[PDB]
RNA sequence: CCCCCGAAGGGGGUUUUUUUUUUUUA
């Protein structure tokens, strides 16, 4: 026990209630890799996202004539924590289930069904991990995809809030991570619409919708974020492709 | 059906000294029930998207239809589902939207207490059915020891 | 490498390692920079327009004075920074209403003195909480202000970082507050400053002594006889790894402060620790390691009364001595002995003494030594130094015990508070209940603010079926209504606040309709808020002679909670269908409304029972309730039950007494069904939630307790009892009869009481269910139920029963186990101190009464010394002893006959052999002289 | 149905450890 939150209103790492982490974004990391690729980090979570497609099927299953396949390997390293994994994550239910949850978010953004006969591979490497890391997916999967300018309809921003006693903490860390209940919220661009909510440990219903509340605020300035990268990236990459 | 098997379920009675345990068939002594704190209850929505998926993205007066314990046929033509576990504390056990349709909040949230409303009844029924279970299996052992 | 973020804000990475046991691993966290931590003074325009909101929404207040203390140059309008040492030391100084002011607490220091005790750390924090006029305390993050926060460099311990940090806080502080001209003074004990490009550094007794009521508080600081040195930690771990050392709490005799004893495992009995080396400056509760002495210094129990006030190798063959140890606990005269070595953990609470007048000198004018005789007899006397001497001669004061070193014959310590003159009733008082820790402190606005608005205006709504009455409340829709019945509450003539009220109506089926109606406190009191913080906090409402010491305000206990007679009253409500045997055929609990048709007292509510022109409905309700309580005691009486009421006395001079409580019918009659309810709702709390069920058990005693008072009984009496069962001591207490003396066997069943455990609250998740036994009342499950006003176990029973007919959802924090073992401490440590002032309360007033009036009494000697005798007088049910000093003249020729437990002495005021026996009736009678009861 | 021819044929749907019991109670 610690103060997670003192009457001054401040954490463990020095914010507020209602401030996010550190969030930086980089695009087009690995233009030898993949056909879209980002590079991000948010609070201490490091994170590789490689987008690989739209491509042929490597079998002659898997092949739709409709729409696009999408798949996604979400690659946990035995060095991102602290302490050392003995153990590799890659067949783990929890890792299946992120997997799956992700694909189906993205199912229902991109535009699979112009692009049909043709797999889309999601490569994801997270190098650091502190906490909130399912948000970080998120972005990332965003930010990747679209590098490769593969259609989708909008952004979709990824956060978490925890649940300290009456008080929603914004953009939880790995220690705020435990000892309290987090929700983590995929929120489609700027509307109130989520495309992922996940809530895996017991929190007081009358209190569960003030959460989201702040929750798609936070996952607004995320967007706000995300989009501030990309057109900067897109005006350099323009001008300079220019004579 | 996990957790009325749990709460209906006994281990056999069992006593230790140090090293040695003892193990008793159910002459010896009375089998008794696990430490269940709470029961947890599932409710399972369906999302279907009536309009198009531009509607559903960029579109106000949100047509997104919902719909609870889908049936086979409705859950093979559903766009979106919503898992929400609670119990008789008001609290939101868990939540499961592994995506799917982007539902409004708002509505999601009506999901949850709705299906309060339901796991209120579900384990009444629950705790009901064991007792009069129990009641039946004491009656029936009276009914045994005299002919 | 620090980057810069949206707003005003900062992150850089803090880097270091933790060391767990045997590994090493290194920790990385991001240390976000701000620029909106506010100074919180008065006086500052630029900070309260850069400072945000909360979560809550809410803006900081700026407590710090404005104009603070003003002292002389080169320090004038000056704020207080601390360092970690100074608030270690000085923490009670820091607490005086009358000095520190205006204090600013550093985060780095808060965390410091956190981390090396959380007491403190505590205490501190409280200062910072509840600042307001009087005293004002601040938090300051320096640590996340950019402007204060210094960075670790290579090769420097954490100290010097620390000091740094707190320098640069300093400084920041000067060349913050200077347009205004506020200085701040570094008050420190370490030497942290070589003259560098300033700030004020002065030491703790610096800053005393440039204060202008320094001589009131210049002594509220901490300064060929040789104890054993305490052994190393290596050695003591050492020691304890290979089962050489044992480690335990300590608890002293009741009348020898020389001889203690530590609660073993293995060992049937607790090894004696007798004498100063061996208790090694321990204190009573102290967390030692000890070890057990050679066979050559082992003893008997001892048999002396001692006052500080009248006192002047092969591992092996160690382990083999703890066997010889345990088979000669069980079967010899003299037992096992061992010392301690290490204190572990150390109680060390604030101790109300008076100060020796044979240490002091009225003429001295300088500053001198002077020992205090604690109140708490279990403990030495202190050294304190102090030049008012003679202005402390006879008041009760407060003391503080810094450390006993080994040259030290004594402790040394330093004063405190003055409480007032010895024989005042707020003096007194006021230290009885510091003595047991008790709050007696008025409650805060925060707490005021968690009562309902309407005030005494509230009404329990006429119709339930109002829709403006439920649209304030929709729980409201469940509640019954059961004022049609007539319910009547039976209390003592000075009640105020009714927590019971019972009723009772015939039924068509023959059977009888019982109702048990308790004051519906949850209704009022809400987890998580101030008022049920403070009323956790407070156990139980403690009640001395005079005064009470509430546990919810007045408002809540005095008018809207208590089943106030002809007006209508929220209750938690136990209905029951019984046979006409009282045997329990159907039993149901609901939340009610009802109204008391009558308060009646005691022997008002006799008298109208045995009174035959009276027959009314309720009349007839309440004789069948006696009835029905009549059967209900004898099937627990047949159960076993060991259930004996001690003599309940109160007074009430009023200006400028001692009434009796007498034993009616009618306490039975409420008490059978209190107990009913208890159980009741016990077993149904415990079906609802069968891990955090708040209940109270009685644990079975082991028969040592019992067999000193056997061996008492059968070498005088030639009685004994049965330690085999509890209906096998029941009717072995019913055997023990004196023909001429009728009394006598109640005077074993106290007795016999005192041999028993002390019964405690639980959790029900922390024991196995045959543990749950109430050993005391033959039953296998037992709560608290019927007392919300006054105990806040009631209060967490209550909450339950609500979740357990689903009235309402049981709060989280009655749902976690370790909130709830920490409440079920606290509520236990609360009950005992409670009962231990009362007793206290009740011994001193009584010893008044007595000393004033000159009175006899009977008694009975219950304990015989070799210097002394310890009696009871059971009027009172209170105990005093009685020292050979006092009670004969020439004690050197006094014999003690420990087998017999007689004491053979000639009487002071003229002589002829005397022989006074354990269980005598003896006359006692009482006057006060110093170098007190005393036998007629 | 797109693809040539000319005015119908041929080819194609993609097999973390921040460091003395009990009861009512002024
Ligand atoms: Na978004
Ligand atoms: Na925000
Ligand atoms: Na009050
Ligand atoms: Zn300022």
């Amino acid at each position: 026990r610690l103060e997670i939150y003192s009457p001054e209103g401040l954490r463990l790492d020095g914010r507020r209630w209602n401030e996010l982490r550190r969030f930086e974004s980089s695009i087009n990391t690995h233009p030898h890799a993949a056909d879209g690729s980002s590079y991000m980090e948010q609070g201490n979570n490091k994170i590789i996202t490689l987008v690989k497609g739209p491509k042929e099927p490597r079998l002659k299953s898997q092949m739709d004539t409709s729409k696009a396949l999408l798949n996604v390997s979400v690659n946990i390293t035995k060095f991102s924590k602290f302490e050392r994994s003995k153990s590799s994550h890659k067949n783990e239910r929890r890792v299946l289930e992120i997997q799956t949850s992700l694909v189906r978010m993205f199912e229902k953004n991109v535009m699979l069904n112009i692009y049909p006969r043709t797999v889309i591979d999601i490569e994801i490497h997270v190098l650091e991990q502190d906490g909130g890391i399912m948000g970080s997916l998120i972005n990332g999967i965003t930010l990747a995809l679209i590098d490769a300018g593969i259609s989708m309809f909008d952004y979709i921003s990824g956060i978490s809030v925890g649940l300290y006693d009456t008080t929603p903490l914004l953009d939880t860390n790995s220690l705020e991570e435990n000892a309290m209940s987090t929700v983590t919220l995929g929120v489609v661009g700027k509307s109130e619409k989520l495309s992922l909510l996940l809530v895996e440990d017991k929190i007081p219903l009358d209190r569960l919708e003030n959460v989201l509340a702040i929750g798609i605020a936070g996952a607004h300035r995320v967007r706000d974020l995300m989009d501030e990268e990309l057109r900067k990236h897109a005006q350099k990459r323009v001008s300079n492709a220019s004579a | 059906a996990v957790m009325a098997g749990l709460m209906h379920f006994k281990k056999p009675d069992i006593t230790v000294h140090g090293e040695q345990i003892i193990v008793h068939p159910v002459n010896e002594r009375e089998p008794v029930p696990l430490g269940i704190l709470h029961i947890p209850i599932c409710v399972t929505f369906s999302f279907f998207n009536p309009q198009d998926t531009e509607e559903n993205i960029k579109g106000e007066t949100n047509s997104e239809i919902s719909i609870i314990d889908a049936t086979l046929k409705e859950e093979l033509l559903r766009d979106g589902v919503l898992t929400v576990t609670l119990n008789k504390n008001r609290e939101v056990v868990q939540v499961s939207k592994a995506g799917g349709l982007p539902m409004d909040a708002l509505t999601l949230m009506k999901c949850c207490h709705e299906a309060y409303s339901i796991i209120e009844k579900i384990t009444d029924q629950i705790l009901q059915l064991l007792k009069e279970d129990s009641e039946k299996r004491n009656k029936y052992a009276a009914m045994l020891t005299s002919e | 490498r620090r980057k810069r973020l949206a707003d005003g804000l900062s992150v850089t990475q803090k880097v270091f390692v933790r060391s767990r046991n045997g590994g090493a691993t290194k920790i990385v966290r991001e240390h976000y920079l701000r620029s909106d931590i506010p100074c919180l003074s008065r006086s500052c325009t630029k900070c309260p327009q850069i400072v945000v909101p909360d979560a809550q929404n809410e803006l900081p207040k700026f407590i710090l004075s404005d104009s603070p203390l003003e002292l002389s140059a080169p320090i004038g309008k000056h704020y207080v920074v601390l360092d970690t040492n100074v608030v270690l030391q000085a923490i009670d100084l820091l607490e005086n209403p009358n000095c520190f002011f205006d204090v600013i607490v550093p985060q780095i220091v808060l965390d410091e003195v956190r981390n090396k005790s959380y007491p403190v750390y505590t205490r501190l924090r409280t200062l910072c909480r509840d600042s307001d006029d009087h005293k004002r305390f601040i938090v300051f993050h320096n640590e996340f202000s950019e402007h204060t926060f210094v960075e670790r460099l290579p090769n420097e311990t954490i100290n010097d970082r620390n000091n740094r940090a707190i320098r640069k806080t300093c400084q920041w502080y000067s060349e913050h507050l200077k347009p205004y001209d506020i200085n701040v003074v570094l008050v420190t004990n370490d030497r942290l400053n070589r003259e560098a490009a300033n700030i004020i550094t002065k030491s703790l007794v610096q800053y005393i002594e440039l204060l202008p009521n320094a001589d009131d508080i210049r002594d509220s600081i901490p300064q060929d006889f040789t104890f054993p040195e305490y052994y190393s930690t290596a050695r003591v771990m050492g020691g304890l790894k290979n089962g050489v050392l044992y480690q335990g709490n300590i608890q002293i005799s009741e009348y020898n402060f020389l001889e203690g004893s530590v609660s073993l495992p293995r060992f049937s009995k607790p090894v004696l620790i007798v004498g100063q080396k061996n208790l090694n400056r321990a204190f009573n509760g102290d967390q030692v390691i000890v070890e057990l002495l050679p066979q050559s210094e082992w003893k008997a129990p001892s048999s002396i009364v001692l006052d500080s006030e009248h006192f002047d190798i092969s591992d092996k063959q160690r382990r083999l001595l703890a066997k010889d140890a345990m088979i000669a606990q069980r079967s010899k005269k003299i037992q096992p002995t061992a010392k301690v070595v290490y204190i572990q953990r150390r109680s060390w609470r604030q101790y109300v003494g008076q100060l020796a007048p044979s240490s002091v000198d009225p003429q001295s004018s300088s500053t001198q030594n002077v020992f205090v005789i604690l109140m708490d007899k279990c403990l030495p006397k202190v050294r304190i130094r102090t030049r008012r001497a003679a202005e402390l001669l006879d008041k009760r004061i407060v003391i503080s015990i810094d450390s006993w070193p080994t040259t030290h014959k004594y402790p040394l310590g330093h004063f405190v508070r003055d409480l007032g003159t010895i024989e005042s009733a707020q003096a007194e008082t006021e230290a009885l209940l510091l003595e047991h820790d008790v709050e007696y402190r008025p409650f805060s606005k925060k707490v005021l603010e968690c009562l309902p608005a309407e005030g005494h205006d509230w009404k329990a709504p006429t119709k339930l079926d109002d829709p403006e009455a439920v649209s304030k409340d929709p729980l409201l829709t469940k509640r019954k209504d059961l004022r049609d019945k007539l319910i009547c509450s039976i209390d003592p003539p000075g009640c105020v606040d009714i927590n019971d009220a019972l009723h009772a109506k015939k039924l068509p089926n023959g059977n009888w309709e019982v109702g048990v109606h308790i004051a519906d406190v949850t209704h009022f009191v809400k987890p998580g808020t101030a008022l049920d913080a403070e009323g956790a906090a407070r156990g139980t409402s403690v009640y001395l002679v005079d005064k009470r010491i509430d546990m919810l305000p007045m408002l809540l206990g005095t008018d809207l909670c208590s089943l106030k007679p002809y007006v209508d009253r929220f209750a938690f409500s136990v209905i029951w269908e019984l046979d006409d045997s009282a045997n329990i055929v159907n039993v149901n609990f609901m939340k009610s409304v009802i109204r008391s048709r009558e308060a009646f007292s005691y022997e008002q509510a006799q008298l109208r029972i045995d009174d035959k022109t009276q027959n009314d409905e309720l009349t007839m309700g309440m004789r069948a309730l006696l009835k029905l309580s009549v059967k209900l005691k004898q099937k627990r009486l047949e159960a076993g039950a060991l259930n004996l009421a001690s003599p309940e006395v109160k007074v009430h001079m009023d200006s400028e007494e001692v009434e009796i409580k007498k034993l009616l019918a009618t306490n039975s009659l409420v008490e059978e069904f209190m107990l009913l309810a208890n159980i009741s709702v016990a077993r149904k709390i415990y079906d609802a939630f069968p891990q955090t069920a708040m209940l109270r058990r009685h644990a079975a005693p082991p028969s040592t307790n019992f067999e000193i008072l056997n061996e008492m009984l059968n070498t005088r009496k030639n009685m004994s009892i049965s330690l085999e069962s509890s209906k096998a001591l029941a009717d072995s207490l019913d055997r023990c009869v004196d023909p001429e003396d009728p009394y006598f066997n109640t005077l074993v069943r106290i007795m016999s009481t005192r041999c028993m455990m002390a019964a405690q609250y639980f959790y029900s998740g922390a024991y196995s269910y045959p543990d749950f036994r109430h050993y005391g009342l033959a039953v296998d499950i037992y709560t608290h139920f019927t007392s919300p006003i006054r105990r806040y176990c009631d209060v967490v029973a209550h909450r339950q029963l609500a979740g357990a007919i689903g009235y309402e959802p049981l709060s989280l924090t009655h749902r976690d186990k370790n909130k709830m073992d920490m409440i079920c401490r606290n509520i236990n440590r609360k009950h005992r101190n409670a009962q231990f002032a009362g007793r206290a309360s009740i011994e001193y007033y009584v010893g008044q009464v007595m000393r004033n009036n000159e009175s006899t009494e009977t008694g009975y000697v219950i304990k015989v010394f070799n210097n002394g005798i310890v009696v009871l007088v059971p009027k009172f049910g209170v105990e005093g002893l009685i020292r050979l000093d006092n009670l004969t003249e020439d004690p050197n020729s006094a014999a003690f006959d420990e087998v017999e437990y007689k004491l053979t002495f000639v009487p002071t005021n003229s002589d002829k052999p005397r022989d006074v026996y354990v269980f005598d009736k003896v006359e006692v009678q009482v006057r006060s002289v110093m170098d007190e009861l005393l036998l007629k």
